[PDB]
DNA sequence: GAAGCC
DNA sequence: CGGAAAAGAGCC
DNA sequence: CTGTGCCGTCCGTAACGTTGTCGATTTTTGTATTCCGGGGCCATGATGCCCCGGCCTCATTGAAGCGGCTTC
DNA sequence: AGGACAACGTTACGGACGGCACAGCCTTTTTGCTTCAATGAGGCCGGGGCATCATGGCCCCGGAATACGGCTCTTTTCCG
C-alpha cells in the first residue's frame, strides 16, 4: 500500500476502526486505510497514540521516526515473520553469484543510461549544439552493450570506472552550458575522500544525502542495507545503498548539484575553500538542501505501472520491488531507466 | 569501580539556575535545598564535568563537586542531623 | 577463541507495567506521569532498555532522545507477549549478522546448534531439580528414576537425527518435567498453585503459575532479543525454531539452556517466596492473570535475578547473568565465523 | 587522626539560624552560600553534633555532615568549578 | 590541639565572635581563629584586646601573654592554679639545693657544647678553608667540652658558658648569607644589650623572649614556674627557670630561627630604622620573622631517649615532664637533647 | 603601696596619667588614684583597662585581676621580678621551717576560738530569758582557748578546735532566731557532711568555701602561693596556705553571714527546697546568701596598728600584707585580730 | 579506760 | 616518421 | 562594646504558568589487507594508607584507713 | 497532553549581611593521707586489608595506508 506519512509535527495519530486515523488539534485530518498501507513517517514531534502503534506492530506495518525536517530516527520493527522473509532471502541471493551479478548488470545498466539522460539538455554547452557529440552518445551505447554482458564484478567495475571517467570529464559541458564563473568543474575526482573543487563540494555533499534516503527507504522494508550484492561490505558501507542508488546516483545528487547552479543559486561566494575543497555557508546548505527536496519532491511516474508520484515513493517501492524480485512474485528485476 | 558524587552548587543567575538544575539533576537525585547526590562511575563524572563546567561563570558561580567512597560505604562517612541519608540505589524502575 | 570483552553496562532496564502510564522527556531524566501525577522518573545514563508492558502510553519527544542515545525501546502487550522492538537502521557491522545469515542456511550448523541448544536446557533442568526438589519425607531427593530418565532424554538429544525430531524431544522433555514441576514451590502446591502443566503452551493461561510462566518466559524472551542486538547479531533468523510472530526465531533458540536457569529460577523465588498467593491475581478474564499488587514485585524478582554474579565455566570470572547473556552470545559469533569449533554452552 | 568534614546545612527559622551560624562556624570556615568546611578529629567531630543536634529542629531542618578523607588527601577527592577548594589549614594564627 | 595566637600589629582590637576571635585594626578585621582551634595568645605591647574576649579566653583557659613592641614578656597571664602543688614543692625544694641547680647547668652546657658546632658543621657556609668544620676550632672549641664535665659552682659557670658562646657568637656570622648578608653583622660583642644594637642582635633578642614564653608555657603545662632561676638568677627583665631550661634551645631552636631567617633570604637589610636602640626591626619582616620561628617548631623530630618522634612545642612540654621525672628520681641525669 | 582599690562600671575606663591612675567611665573624669598609695586592682564586666597601662603597672609589680561582670573572681595577669620570687620562695621555705609554721597555727585555733565566743556573746539572740550567754559557756570557750595556746607540737590543736567547734555548734541552735525551731534544726556532730543535712548546715559550708576563695585571691593578688599551708597541709591541690588562714574569720565573716541571713527573717524555706541530703539554698536563697556575705563585708572594723575603719576587704588583704612582710617585711609577728 | 566526734 | 605498446590519465 | 533581637531587604534558591515551539550530522563508498591505535578490561602483583587492636605510660576523683579530747 | 519540551516570568522560600538597639548574665557543702580503681587519655607497631598503578594480552572497533585488479582514451623513450 502507499506509505502514510506523518507530515505536520503537529498531529496525532489514533487507530478509530480498521483505518489509522490522524489528528490535527482535535480534528480529523486523514485516513489510513490500514487495508492498504505501509510505514507511516512520524516527523519531529507528531504524536501517536498507543493503540494504533499496538496495531501496525501486529500487522508488520514498519513504523518510522524521522526528525521534523526528515533527518532520520531509529525505525519500530515488528517482531513478524513477513520482515525476516525479505532479509533471509537478501542474505540467500547474496552471496549467490550469478543473481548477485544479474543485479549488478542491471544496476549498471541503469547507472550509464540514466547518465547519458543528460543528452541535448542539461548539458547546453551548444556552441553549435548542446546535443552530445555522437560519438560520446554512441560511445556510452557501446559501453551499455559491453555492460548487459560482464561476466564478473570486476570487469563490472572497469567498465563503470571508465563510463565514469569519460562523463566526470564533460561535467562542465553541462555546468552552465560553459563556465559560470567559479562554476567550471575541474575535470577530476568526484570528491572521494576530502573535497577538491566546488563541484566537488557538491557532488559529494548531494550523494551524501542519497545515501541517507537508499539507506532509510530500504529499513522502510525488511531489508538489510548493509548487506549489497554489488559492493562487498568493509564494516560500515551500505553496501545496499550502492548497490541500489546507481541508477539514481546522476538522476537526483547531480540533477541537484546542477540546477543549485544552472539555475544559479550557488556561487562561489557561498562556500569556502577552508583545508579542503569547499565548505558551503550554512545558509548556503539550506538552500542546497531545499532544491534536495525540490528534486525529492519532484514528480515521476511509472515505477513497473502508471503511477505518479515524489521520488521518495518511487525511492522505496524500488526496494519493494527488489523484494518482490527476490524469490517473490516478479521474476525479472525491474530497473526503472527514465 | 563506581563512587557517589555530591553536587554541592549555588550560582547566581537563573538563566543559568535552571539549566544547571535540570541538567546536573539529569544525573542525580535532589538531596538538599541546593545539593544533589549522583552515583557515578569515571566516564560519566567526565560527562559531568562535562555537561557542567560551561553552564555555569566561572567567576560569579561556584559549584563543588564531592567524590565519596565506592556508593556502597557511603553510609558510615556520612550522616543526616534532619531527615535520612539515603544513597540512590541501581534498581530497574518497575513503576 | 576465549572472548576477553564483556560488555561492563552503564545502565539497567526501565519496564513500564502501568497501563495508565506516560512517559515524557524532561531535561536528562525520563520523567513517568501518571494522570497528571508523576511515579518516578529514570536518568538516561542509568537507562539501558525500555520495556512498555501494555497499552503505556509513550511520547516521541522520548523516542527521538533514546534512539539518539540508542536505547532500545521494546514494546510490550500486557503479557509480556514481545510484539514491538526498535531498530536503528541496523547494526553497523555486517560480518557478524552475515555469518548468521550464512551459516543458517547451512541445515548441518542449525542441527550442531539444535543439540547443544536443547541438550544444554535438560541438562540443567535436572540440576534445577536435584536443587529445587521439595521434599518432606521419603523424597529429600529427587527419584534417581527420574534424573536418569531426563539424562535418557539427554542421549536421545545429542543424536537427534534431524530438526524436528529434535523439538520433538523438548516437548517430550518439556512434558515429564512440568509433570514433577509441581513438586518444587512451596514443597508441593500450596494455596491454588495449580501447576496444570496440561495447560502448558496454551495461549491465555488457565492456571496461576502457568499465568507466570508464561511471564517470566515471555519476558526473558525480551532480554535474549536486546543481548542479541548488542553484538550486532540477528535475533530473527533462528536456526531451528522458525520465525513466530512475537517470538525471536533466535531468542527463542539462545533461551532455551537458559529457559530453567534464569525463569524457572525465578518463579521458584516468586513462589517459594510468597510473591504469588492465589489470591494475588486477575482471577478471570485471561483464563486467569496477574494483578499489578504481584507485577511489580515479580519483575523485581526477574531483575534481581538477572543481576545475580555467577562464573563462567571458561575462564571462570563472575559476572551478572545479562554480561553472561552478552557474553554467550560473542562465543556465538565466534563460533559463527568457525572461530571456535565446538560451542561452549554453560550447563550447569 | 584528623579528617576534613563538611557541613552542609540548610535550616529554615532564623532563631535556629543565627545560632547555628555563629555556633558552627566557630568549628570551620564559611565555605559556600550555605556550606562551611571544618577539620576535625573524632572528640571534636563529636562535639559538633553535640552542639549541633540541638540548635535545629529535627523535622524542619536539615543539616547533613560530610566525613571526607584525612584532610591532607582532600584536594583529589573534590573539585571547585567555580573559585579554588582550600582546606582549612592548621596553623599558628600570627596576626 | 590548638594553634598559636600572635598578635603583632601595634594597632591590633581583639574582640570575640562567639567561639571565633576576630581581631581589628583601625576599625576592619584581619584574621579569625578558631578558639578551639587557639592553642595559646600572645600580644605585643601595644595591640589591645577588649575585656570579654580576655575573661572568655581564661573562660577556656587558653594561656595569654603580653609581649613588649620588641617582645620584653612583662605581660604574661596566671591562670590562678595549676592544681599541682606537688611538683611546686618538688621544684622549689630542688632549687634550695644548689647541687642540683649547678649541675642542671652544667648539663645545660653540655646540652648547647655537645652537638652545637657540630649543627653549625653541617650547614657551614664558607668560601676557602672554611667549608668544613674549622680544624683549628675544633679542638679550641673542644677545650670548653672537657671543661663543661664538673662545673664548680655558679660564679665560673656564668662565665665560660657565655666566653665559650662567645666563640660560637664570633662565628655566627660565618654561615649566614654565605659571610655577612647585605648589611647584617653579627658582632659578637653586641650580644646581651639592652638596646639591639646589631640589625641581628635585634631578630635573636626576639627570638631569645619569645621562645622564653615559649618554654614559660611549657612550665605552666606541667606546673613549673619560670620564677626560681636556677644560675639565671630572677630578674625583673626575664623569666628566672624559663631562661634556665631554654637555654639549651637557644642554638637549636631560637638562633636556628634567625640562622634560616638571614640564609634563606626572606632577611633583608632594607627592613630597619635605627639610631635608637642602634638599630629596630620594623614591618615586613617581623611578621616573616616570628612566623619564621613558628614553622621551626612546628616539624617532628624523634626524643633520643623515649625514641618516639615528636613536635619542639610537645618536646618541651615532654623536657618539663622529663624534668617532673627528674624530681622523682628515675633519671640521675636531665636528657638534655644533643643532636 | 596602700590598701588595694576595686571597679565595677561595665562600660568604664582605666587609665594612666603619668604617676596616677583614673577609671574613667565612658568619658567622664573620676578621682586620680595616686600609685604611690594603691595596690592591686580588679576590673569587673566588660571594663576597658589599656595594654600601656598595664605594662607600666606591671613595672612596678602592682598586680590586677579580671572578675565577672560583678564580682566572681576568675582571672590574673602577673609579671615576673625579684619581689615575685621573693615571696614565693619565703613562704615555701617557711612551709618547711615547722616552727614558724607553730606560730602561727597556736595563735591561729586560739583565735578562732577567741572570735567564736565573741560570736556568742555578739550573736547572742536568747531574748526573753537569757539575755546573756551563760557565763559557764564562755569560761569553757576561754578554756579551749587555754587549751590551744598549749602547742609546742603539730598536733592537738585539731582536736581542741573541734572540741570547740562542737561546743558552738551546740549552742548554734540557740544562736537561731529564739529557739530550736522546727525546720531549723541543727545536730553538732554531723556538721560539715559531704553532703548538707540542715539548711544551717548549708550555709556554713557555703561560707566558709566562698570566704576560702577571698582569702585565697588575697594570697594570689601577693606573690605568694595559695597552695602552701599547714592548718590542712599542702597534698593533692588544696589551698593550702587559705586554709591555714581561715579560721578566726570563720566567726568574723562566714558565721556572720550565717546568723544575718538566718536572724533578719527575710529568707524563707519554701526556697529551701529538700534536697536528698540538705536542703540547698536556691538561686534566690543562695544569692540572697552571697548577698549578706557581701553585706559582711562593708562595715568599717580597723585595727589599732593601721586606722583603717572601711571594711573588711579593706580588712581582708591587710592579713595577707601581713602574712607577706612577717615572712618579709618588717612587721615583728602576725596578729590575731582578736576582736 | 572506751568510742564518738571532728 | 608513421606505429605501438606502456603510462598515465581518468575514473572505479 | 559583644550577643542578640528582630527590622529590613537583597540576592539567587526552587516551584509553576506561560509561549516559545525547533533543527536533522558533515560534502562517498572500488576491491583487500595489515597495520595503526588506544577503548578498555579482567587479571596481577604492589604499595599504599585507610585502622583491626592492644598492651605499654599518665590522673583524678573518692573506695578505703584513721590524727586527740571532751563528754556519755 | 494534540507538537509535548524548553525558555522564560515573576514571586513562595532561604542565606548571609548589615542596620540598628536592647542588655548588661552567670560558679555546691573538701579537706585526716596512703594505694589504688580504673576508667579514661595516647603510642608504638603486627600483618588485616586494599584503590588505583602499572601492565597487558588479549578482545576488538573503525578508520587509514597503502596496493593492487579493471576499462577505455590518451601519450615517453623506445623496437623494427
Amino acid at each position: 500500500g502507499l506509505p502514510l506519512y506523518v507530515q505536520s509535527p503537529k498531529a496525532y495519530v489514533r487507530k478509530d476502526g480498521d483505518c489509522l486515523v490522524i489528528e490535527e488539534e482535535r480534528v480529523r485530518v486523514a485516513e489510513a486505510r490500514l487495508g492498504e498501507t505501509s510505514q507511516v513517517a512520524l516527523f519531529g514531534n507528531a504524536t501517536l497514540t498507543t493503540a494504533a502503534l499496538h496495531e501496525c506492530l501486529r500487522r508488520e506495518i514498519p513504523v518510522t521516526w524521522l526528525s521534523y525536517g526528515g533527518w532520520f530516527m531509529g525505525h519500530t520493527v515488528s517482531t513478524g515473520h513477513r520482515n525476516v522473509e525479505t532479509r533471509t532471502y537478501q542474505y540467500q541471493r547474496s552471496f549467490d553469484p550469478e543473481t548477485c551479478l544479474n543485479l549488478a548488470r542491471r544496476w549498471i545498466v541503469a547507472k550509464i543510461a540514466n547518465c547519458r539522460t543528460l543528452l541535448r539538455r542539461n548539458w547546453r554547452g551548444e556552441g553549435d549544439e548542446a546535443k552530445a557529440p555522437p560519438g560520446l552518445l554512441m560511445s556510452l551505447q557501446d559501453d551499455m552493450r559491453h555492460a548487459m554482458r560482464a561476466p564478473s564484478l570486476e570487469v563490472l567495475l572497469g567498465i563503470e570506472g571508465a563510463s565514469a571517467g569519460r562523463y566526470f570529464q564533460h561535467f562542465s559541458r553541462m555546468l552552465r552550458g560553459g563556465d559560470g564563473e567559479g562554476m567550471g568543474f575541474d575535470f577530476t575526482t568526484r570528491n572521494r575522500r576530502p573535497p577538491k573543487d566546488p563541484v566537488n563540494a557538491l557532488l559529494s555533499f548531494a550523494y551524501a544525502m542519497l545515501t541517507r534516503e537508499w539507506t532509510v527507504a530500504l529499513a522502510a522494508v525488511g531489508l538489510d542495507p548493509y548487506r549489497g550484492f554489488y559492493h562487498q561490505p568493509r564494516f560500515g558501507r551500505p553496501a545496499l545503498a550502492l548497490d541500489m542508488m546507481e541508477p539514481f546516483r546522476p538522476l537526483i545528487a547531480d540533477s541537484t548539484v546542477l540546477m543549485a547552479i544552472n539555475n544559479g543559486e550557488i556561487r562561489t561566494g557561498d562556500f569556502v575553500r577552508s583545508a579542503g575543497g569547499c565548505n558551503l555557508t550554512d545558509s548556503a546548505r539550506k538552500r542546497f538542501i531545499a532544491g534536495f527536496e525540490r528534486r525529492m519532491e519532484q514528480e515521476v511516474t511509472h515505477p513497473i505501472f502508471k503511477y505518479t508520484i515524489s521520488y521518495r515513493r518511487l525511492l522505496e517501492v524500488q526496494a519493494r520491488l527488489l523484494t518482490r524480485y527476490l524469490s517473490g512474485e516478479i521474476p525479472a528485476y525491474p530497473n526503472f531507466v527514465t | 569501580m563506581e563512587h557517589l558524587y555530591i553536587v554541592s552548587y549555588d550560582i547566581r543567575n537563573q538563566r543559568r539556575w535552571r539549566r544547571l538544575f535540570k541538567t546536573m539533576h539529569g544525573f542525580g537525585c535532589w538531596l538538599q535545598l541546593s545539593v544533589f547526590q549522583c552515583r557515578l562511575d569515571r566516564i560519566r563524572i567526565i560527562k559531568m564535568e562535562a555537561a557542567i563546567n560551561e553552564i555555569v561563570n566561572h567567576a560569579e558561580d561556584h559549584v563543588l563537586i564531592l567524590d565519596l567512597g565506592p556508593a556502597e560505604n557511603v553510609k558510615p562517612k556520612v550522616s543526616s542531623i534532619g531527615k535520612t541519608f539515603d544513597p540512590i540505589l541501581r534498581q530497574a524502575v518497575i513503576v
